[PDB]
C-alpha cells in the first residue's frame, strides 16, 4: 500500500531551478527518512541526499551542497527537492525513496516514487 | 551505517516494534488519553475517560511512581511470572505479546506494589523522625 | 566518496543457471550494503538490505554474502524476469554510492 | 541470580477489543449534523506496522450504535411536525381514470372527505390523490394505518438526502481499520492502521441492493458470517457500480389544507397530464456481466461446476420484497424480478425496466405502530444512483441437487451498516505495563 | 506471642482501630474514592466524586505532598491546637476523634502549608540557578 | 459577602456589541420564559 | 439630525446592564527563562 508520487516532468533551461514534489501514501510520512537520488540516461544512480521528514534536518551530498535544498510540509505529507542553477549534466530521472530505516539509520531504499523527468537544455 | 536522527511513527506507531522501542514513545500514548440526548452519551462518554485517566493515574501514585512514565520498583521479580530472562523480551517481542502473556499475573503485581509503597512511606517516615 | 566495483559490467546466461555477481568497496563497510533490481524505464526495487537479509516479498532463489569489502549476489536458477540491471548501494558514510551495474541478459 | 524488580511503564501501546460510544463528525435534513463535532481537514491515519488484529465485522457494536443512531435521529426530525390524527376520517373514494395508462388501473384513489378547520366548529370538504397502498376499503376507504397508530407527517422543509456521517472514538480509545483488500470481514488483518474517524458513511436505507456506497477495489467480494448456512445473509460488494435510474414521471400538485391552528396537510392536488408508472433502468450488459462477476466469486464457495441461478424474492413486506429506497423524498418499491431472472452453467444500449410502486404511508425500519406520511413533491422527480452491492439469501440447498439458487433478501438496516463498517472495530488502550527489569528502587 | 502475618480487615475496618494502627490501612481508603434523568443524576454524582477526588489531590499537591499517602511538612505544630503529646495521639484515640477534636482548626493549617511549598519551591529555584 | 478584587495596573480590552454574555442571557430568559409555559393551559378549544 | 424611539430585539436590553462586564478564561502555565537547571 505504500506509494511514493511525485511531480510531473519538467524541462527547464540552464541557470534555471526545478522542484520535484513527492507526496506519501500508504505509511506515515514522519516515520521514515527520505533519500533523493539522480539517473542519468543509460548511467547509474547518483544520490543526492536524504531529508529527516518529522523534524526537518537534512544531509546533501557535499558535492551538491549549497545548490540542492530539501525541504518537506507535514499537513499535505510532501517533500520538496529544489535544484537550482540548472546545467544539461543535470537532466535525468529524480526519484525519491522511503528508507527502511532501523534503528533511525539508514538500511535501504525500500520505496521508490515513479520518477520525474528533468531536462535541462538550451 | 549513517541515520539522521530519530522519528515520529504516530499514535500507536509503536504497536508492533519491540518492547525496547515502544519504550521510547511513552509520552506519545500518554498524551492522547485526555481527548439533548447526544449531549448526554457524550457526557457520560467524557466523564468515563476522565475517570479511567484518574483511576490510572491514582494507581500510579499510590505505588510511588506518581509523575513518571518509567517506574523502577522495590518489588522483585517471581519467575512463577514469566521465566523470560531478557534478551526475548525486550529486543524480540511486543508489548501486544507481553501483555497476552501477564494479563493473567496482573492484579496480585498491583497489591504488592500498593503495600510496598505504604511500607516506604512509614519508614520514610520514621527516618526522618531521627 | 567510496568506489564500488562490480563484476560484470555486462553478462548472458540462460534460463536456469546460476549468476554470481561480485561488488567491491574501496573501503570498509560492515553490513551496510544493499542490493537493487532495475528493468528498463523503472524504479529499481530493494532485493536484499544487511548485505545477506532478503527482502519480505523477494523470490527465495536470490541469496547475498560477504562482510567488509567483498560481497556477492547470487541467484541460483534464473527466470525470465530476473534479466535486468544490478546495483550494489553502502550507506556506510557519506555519499551513500551506487555500484556501476551489471546488466543480466538471456542467451 | 536474575535479579529482576518490577517496572512500571505508563504509555504502552496495548489495547483491548472494547464497547463504547462513537461520536459524529461531519463537514434542514434528518441526519442531523447540527450536533455533530466539524471534521478535521486533514484527518491522521497512523499505519501501524507488523500489527495483526482480529476482526469480525459480524459482531462489530459499531454497527448497532450506528443503527441506534440512524434511528434516533429518524425519530427527532419528526418531533416537531404535524400528527395527522384528524386524517383518520371516512374517505369517499372513486377510480382515477384520467390518462392512465393500463398499468396504472387502481392505482390512484380520489378520495373526498370532511376535515377540520383552525376554527374548532367548522369543517371543510376537501380531497385528495391517495395511493392503493396506502387505502383500504370499510366506496368508502380509510387510510391503512388508522387501525394501528396516528400517522406523523414529515416536516416538508427536512430533506432526507443522506449525509456521510464520521463516527470518531472518544480519549482512551482508537478505531482500527483493516487496509487488506480481498478482506473478508473475519479473522486477521495484517495491515492495520489507526484512525481518528470513520471515513464519510452515508445513511442509505434501501432493500435488496446497496446504493451509493462504497467499491471493493481489487473485486467482488462475497461476505458471509457461515457461508454454509442458508438463514445468514450474503452481502455482496461490486468492483464496479452499477448505475440505476429511477423516475416518477408524474407531474404531481401538492395542494396545503389547514386542519387547525398552524396545521397543514399536504394532499395531492391533481397530475398536471399523462399518469403513468414510475420505474428503474439498469443497463443489462452492466447487470449481465456484473452477475457473471458475482458467479464466479460464489463458485469459490459453492464448488466450480455447480449451476448458480438468480431467482425472484419468496415473500413477505413490501418492504423485503421489493427493492425499496427513497428518491427525493418518494418512496419507491420497484419489482426486481428482471433483475434476479437467470441461470449460470460452468463452462447493446437496452436496459432493463423495474416497475415501481409508491407510497406515502412508511414503516421504516421494522417497527409496529410507529408510522411516518410522506407528503407529495412537486413535479416530476428523477435520480440517479450506484448500486455497489447486493443482499442475497441461498435457497434451501440439501445435498439432493447441485444447483444453488440466490435470492434478494433485506429488510434490517444492520446488514446495509455492516457493508459499510466491515472493516473498523474499536479499541481501548491500555497504558499500564509491568515487566522485568534490572532496577531497583 | 507468635504470630502469622498482617490481616485485611476491609474498606473502613480500621477506623475503630488507633491512630498509629489505621495509618498501617491507607491505601484501602484511598483507591475506593474513585469507584434519561437517572443517567443525569448519576452523572452529576461521578461529576462531584471526580471533582472532589480532584480538590483533594490538588489540595496535597500545593503541599509538596503530591504522591504521596504520609507527608511529614516543614510547618511546625503551633501547640494552640493541640497540647496532647504523643503518647496519647497514636496508641490512644482513633481518626475519627482526632478529626473531631480538629475539625476547628483546619483551614488555616491548609493555607500555611500552601505559603510553605510555594516557599520551597522559589527557594529550590534560587538553589538551582547557582 | 460577594467578594470584588480590584486589578491595579491591568487595562483590558472590552467590547459591549460582540458580548456573548448578551446572547447566553438571552437565550436563557427565552428558555425560562419557554419552561415556564409548558405545565399551562393549552387553549386550542378557544379557536371558535 | 432626527432620532425616534426604537427596540423590539431584546439584546439591547440586555447589553445595557452587560455593557461592563466580559468573561476571560485563566491560562496557568508559563515558561520563562530562568539561571537554573534542573
Ligand atoms: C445517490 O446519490 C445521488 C447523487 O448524490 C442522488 O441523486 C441526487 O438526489 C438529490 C436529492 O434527491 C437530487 O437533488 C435534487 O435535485 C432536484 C433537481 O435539481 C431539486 O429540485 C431538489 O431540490 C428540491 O429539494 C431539496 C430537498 O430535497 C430542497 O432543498 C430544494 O429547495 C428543492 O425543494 C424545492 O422544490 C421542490 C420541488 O418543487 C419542493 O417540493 C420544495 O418544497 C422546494 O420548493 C434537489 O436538490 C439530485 O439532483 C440527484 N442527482 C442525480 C445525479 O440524480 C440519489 O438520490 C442517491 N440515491 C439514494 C438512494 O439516496
Ligand atoms: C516490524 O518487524 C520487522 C521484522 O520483525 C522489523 O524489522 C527488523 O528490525 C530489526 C531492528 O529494528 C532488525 O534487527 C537488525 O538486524 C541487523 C542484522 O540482523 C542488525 O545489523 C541490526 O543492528 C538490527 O539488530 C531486523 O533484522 C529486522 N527484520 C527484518 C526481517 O528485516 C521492523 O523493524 C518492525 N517495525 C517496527 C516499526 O517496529
Ligand atoms: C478496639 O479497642 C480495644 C480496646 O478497647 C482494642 O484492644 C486493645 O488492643 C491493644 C493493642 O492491640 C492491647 O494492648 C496490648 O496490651 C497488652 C497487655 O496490656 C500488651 O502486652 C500488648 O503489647 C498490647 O500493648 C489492649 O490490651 C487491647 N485491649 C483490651 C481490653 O483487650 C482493639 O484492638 C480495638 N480493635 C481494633 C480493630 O482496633
Ligand atoms: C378528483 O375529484 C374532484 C372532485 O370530484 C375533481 O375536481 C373537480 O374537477 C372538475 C373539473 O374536472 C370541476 O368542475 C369541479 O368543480 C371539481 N370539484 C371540486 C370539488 O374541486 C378532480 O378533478 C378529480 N381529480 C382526478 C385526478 O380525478
Ligand atoms: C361530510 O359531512 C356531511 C355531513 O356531515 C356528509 O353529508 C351527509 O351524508 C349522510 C350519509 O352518510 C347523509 O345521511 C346526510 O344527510 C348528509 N348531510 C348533508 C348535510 O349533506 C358528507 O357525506 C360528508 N362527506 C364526506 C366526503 O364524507
Ligand atoms: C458512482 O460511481 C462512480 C465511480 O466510482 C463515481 O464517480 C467517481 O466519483 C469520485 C468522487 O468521490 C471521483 O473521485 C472518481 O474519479 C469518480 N470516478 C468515475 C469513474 O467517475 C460516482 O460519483 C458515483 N455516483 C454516486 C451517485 O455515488
Ligand atoms: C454454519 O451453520 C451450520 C448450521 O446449519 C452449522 O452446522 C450444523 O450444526 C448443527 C448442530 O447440531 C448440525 O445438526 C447440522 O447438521 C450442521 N450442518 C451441517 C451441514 O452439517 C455449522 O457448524 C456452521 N459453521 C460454522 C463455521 O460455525
Ligand atoms: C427508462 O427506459 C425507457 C425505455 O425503455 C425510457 O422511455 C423513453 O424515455 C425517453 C425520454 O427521453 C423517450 O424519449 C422515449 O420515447 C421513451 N421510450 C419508451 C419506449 O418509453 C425511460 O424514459 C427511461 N427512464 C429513465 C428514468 O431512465
Ligand atoms: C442513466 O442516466 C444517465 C444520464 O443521467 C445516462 O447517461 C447517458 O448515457 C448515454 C448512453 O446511452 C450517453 O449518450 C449520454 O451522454 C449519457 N448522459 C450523461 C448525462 O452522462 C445513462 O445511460 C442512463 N442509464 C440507463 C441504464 O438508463
Ligand atoms: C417472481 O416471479 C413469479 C413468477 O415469475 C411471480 O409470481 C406471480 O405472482 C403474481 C402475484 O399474485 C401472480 O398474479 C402471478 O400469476 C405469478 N406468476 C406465476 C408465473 O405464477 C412472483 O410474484 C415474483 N416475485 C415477486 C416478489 O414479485
Ligand atoms: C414482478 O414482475 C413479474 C414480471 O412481470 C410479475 O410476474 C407477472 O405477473 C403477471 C400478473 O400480474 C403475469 O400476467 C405475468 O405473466 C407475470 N410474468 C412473469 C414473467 O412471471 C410479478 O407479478 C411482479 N411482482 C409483483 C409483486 O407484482
Ligand atoms: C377501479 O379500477 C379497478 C381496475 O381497473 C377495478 O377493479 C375497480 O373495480 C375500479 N373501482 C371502481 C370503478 O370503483
Ligand atoms: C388493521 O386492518 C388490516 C386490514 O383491514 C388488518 O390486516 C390488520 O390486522 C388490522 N390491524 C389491527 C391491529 O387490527
Ligand atoms: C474468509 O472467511 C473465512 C470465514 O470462516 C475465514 O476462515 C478466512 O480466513 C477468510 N479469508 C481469509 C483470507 O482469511
Ligand atoms: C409540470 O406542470 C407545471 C404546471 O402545469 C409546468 O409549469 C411544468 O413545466 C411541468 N413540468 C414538467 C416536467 O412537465
Ligand atoms: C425470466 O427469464 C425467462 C427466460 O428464461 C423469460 O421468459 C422471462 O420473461 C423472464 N422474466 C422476467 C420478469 O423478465
Amino acid at each position: 500500500q505504500k506509494v511514493l508520487v511525485q511531480s510531473g516532468a519538467e524541462v527547464k533551461k540552464p541557470g534555471a531551478s526545478v522542484k520535484v514534489s513527492c507526496r506519501a501514501f500508504g505509511y506515515t510520512f514522519t516515520g521514515n527518512a527520505l533519500h533523493w537520488v539522480r539517473q542519468a540516461p543509460g548511467q547509474g544512480l547518483e544520490w543526492l541526499g536524504w531529508i529527516n521528514p518529522h523534524s526537518g534536518d537534512t544531509f546533501t551530498s557535499q558535492k551538491f551542497q549549497g545548490r540542492v535544498y530539501m525541504t518537506r510540509d507535514k499537513s499535505i505529507n510532501t517533500a520538496f527537492l529544489d535544484v537550482t542553477r540548472l546545467t544539461s549534466d543535470d537532466t535525468g530521472i529524480y526519484y525519491c525513496a522511503r528508507d527502511k530505516y532501523y534503528g533511525n539509520e539508514a538500511v535501504g531504499m525500500d520505496v521508490w516514487g515513479q520518477g520525474t523527468s528533468v531536462t535541462v537544455s538550451s | 551505517a549513517v541515520g539522521i536522527g530519530a522519528v515520529f511513527l504516530g499514535f500507536l506507531g509503536a504497536a508492533g516494534s519491540t518492547m525496547g522501542a515502544a519504550s521510547m514513545t511513552l509520552t506519545v500514548q500518554a498524551r492522547n488519553l485526555l481527548s439533548t440526548v447526544w449531549g448526554i452519551k457524550q457526557l457520560q462518554a467524557r466523564v468515563l475517560a476522565v475517570e479511567r485517566y484518574l483511576r490510572d493515574q491514582q494507581l500510579l501514585g499510590i505505588w510511588g511512581c506518581s509523575g513518571k512514565l518509567i517506574c523502577c520498583t522495590n518489588v522483585p521479580w517471581n519467575s512463577s511470572w514469566s521465566n523470560r530472562n531478557l534478551s526475548e523480551i525486550w529486543d524480540n517481542m511486543t508489548w501486544l505479546q507481553w501483555d497476552k502473556e501477564i494479563s493473567n499475573y496482573t492484579q496480585i503485581i498491583y497489591g504488592l506494589l500498593e503495600e510496598s509503597q505504604n511500607q516506604q512511606e512509614k519508614n520514610e517516615q520514621d527516618l526522618l523522625a531521627l | 566518496d567510496i568506489q564500488l566495483t562490480q563484476s560484470p559490467s555486462f553478462l548472458s546466461a540462460s534460463v536456469g543457471d546460476k549468476v554470481t555477481i561480485t561488488c567491491r568497496a574501496s573501503q570498509g563497510v560492515r553490513n551496510e550494503l544493499a542490493w537493487y533490481q532495475q528493468k528498463p524505464g523503472k524504479a529499481p526495487n530493494l532485493l536484499i538490505y544487511y548485505a545477506s537479509t532478503l527482502q519480505s516479498g523477494v523470490p527465495s532463489r536470490f541469496s547475498a554474502t560477504g562482510s567488509g569489502t567483498h560481497f556477492t549476489l547470487t541467484v541460483s536458477s534464473l527466470q525470465p524476469e530476473d534479466f535486468a540491471t544490478y546495483f550494489c548501494q553502502h550507506m556506510s558514510s557519506y555519499p551513500l554510492t551506487f555500484g556501476g551495474g551489471t546488466k543480466v541478459e538471456i542467451k | 541470580a536474575e535479579n529482576l524488580w518490577v517496572t512500571v511503564y505508563y504509555g504502552v501501546p496495548v489495547w483491548k477489543d472494547a464497547e463504547t460510544t462513537l461520536f459524529c463528525a461531519s463537514d434542514h435534513n434528518v441526519w442531523a449534523t447540527h450536533a455533530c463535532v466539524p471534521t478535521d481537514p486533514n484527518p491522521q491515519e497512523i499505519h501501524l506496522e507488523n500489527v495483526t488484529e482480529e476482526f469480525n465485522m459480524w459482531k462489530n457494536n459499531m454497527v448497532e450504535q450506528m443503527h441506534t443512531d440512524i434511528i434516533s435521529l429518524w425519530d427527532q426530525s419528526l418531533k416537531p411536525c404535524v400528527k395527522l390524527t384528524p386524517l383518520c376520517v371516512t374517505l369517499q373514494c372513486t377510480n382515477v381514470t384520467n390518462n392512465i395508462t393500463d398499468d396504472m388501473r387502481g392505482e390512484l384513489k380520489n378520495c373526498s372527505f370532511n376535515m377540520t378547520t383552525e376554527l374548532r366548529d367548522k369543517k371543510q370538504k376537501v380531497y385528495s390523490l391517495f395511493y392503493r397502498l396506502d387505502v383500504v376499503q370499510i366506496k368508502e376507504y380509510r387510510l391503512i394505518n388508522c387501525n394501528t397508530s396516528a400517522c406523523t407527517q414529515a416536516c416538508p422543509k427536512v430533506s432526507f438526502e443522506p449525509i456521510p456521517i464520521h463516527y470518531c472514538a472518544p480519549a482512551g480509545f482508537a478505531i482500527l481499520k483493516c487496509k487488506d483488500k480481498k478482506f473478508n470481514g473475519t479473522g486477521p488483518c495484517p495491515s492495520v492502521s489507526t484512525v481518528q474517524c470513520t471515513h464519510g458513511i452515508k445513511p442509505v436505507v434501501s432493500t435488496q441492493l446497496l446504493l451509493n456506497g462504497s467499491l471493493a477495489e481489487e473485486e467482488v467480494m462475497i461476505r458471509s458470517e457461515n457461508i454454509t448456512n442458508n438463514a445468514k445473509n450474503i452481502l455482496v460488494q461490486f468492483n464496479t457500480p452499477v448505475q440505476i435510474n429511477c423516475t416518477r414521471p408524474n407531474n404531481n400538485t401538492r395542494k396545503s389544507i389547514r386542519i387547525g391552528p398552524g396545521q397543514a396537510f399536504y394532499a395531492t392536488g391533481d397530475i398536471i397530464g399523462d399518469i403513468r408508472q414510475a420505474h428503474c433502468n439498469v443497463s443489462k450488459a452492466t447487470w449481465n456481466e456484473t452477475l457473471g462477476k458475482v458467479v464466479k466469486q460464489l463458485r469459490k464457495h459453492f464448488g466450480n461446476n455447480t449451476i448458480i441461478r438468480f431467482a425472484n424474492s419468496s415473500g413477505g413486506d413490501l418492504e423485503v420484497t421489493t427493492h425499496s429506497f427513497n428518491c427525493g423524498g418518494e418512496f419507491f418499491y420497484c419489482n426486481t424480478s428482471g433483475l434476479f431472472n437467470s441461470t449460470w452453467i460452468s463452462n447493446s444500449n437496452d436496459s432493463i425496466t423495474l416497475p415501481c410502486r409508491i407510497k406515502q404511508i412508511i414503516n421504516m425500519w421494522q417497527r409496529i405502530g410507529q408510522c411516518m406520511y410522506a407528503p407529495p413533491i412537486q413535479g416530476v422527480i428523477r435520480c440517479v444512483s450506484n448500486i455497489t452491492g447486493l443482499i442475497l439469501t441461498r435457497d434451501g440447498g440439501s445435498t439432493n441437487s447441485t444447483t444453488e439458487t440466490f435470492r434478494p433478501g433485506g429488510g434490517d438496516m444492520r446488514d446495509n451498516w455492516r457493508s459499510e463498517l466491515y472493516k473498523y472495530k474499536v479499541v481501548k488502550i491500555e497504558p499500564l505495563g509491568v515487566a522485568p527489569t534490572r532496577c531497583k528502587r
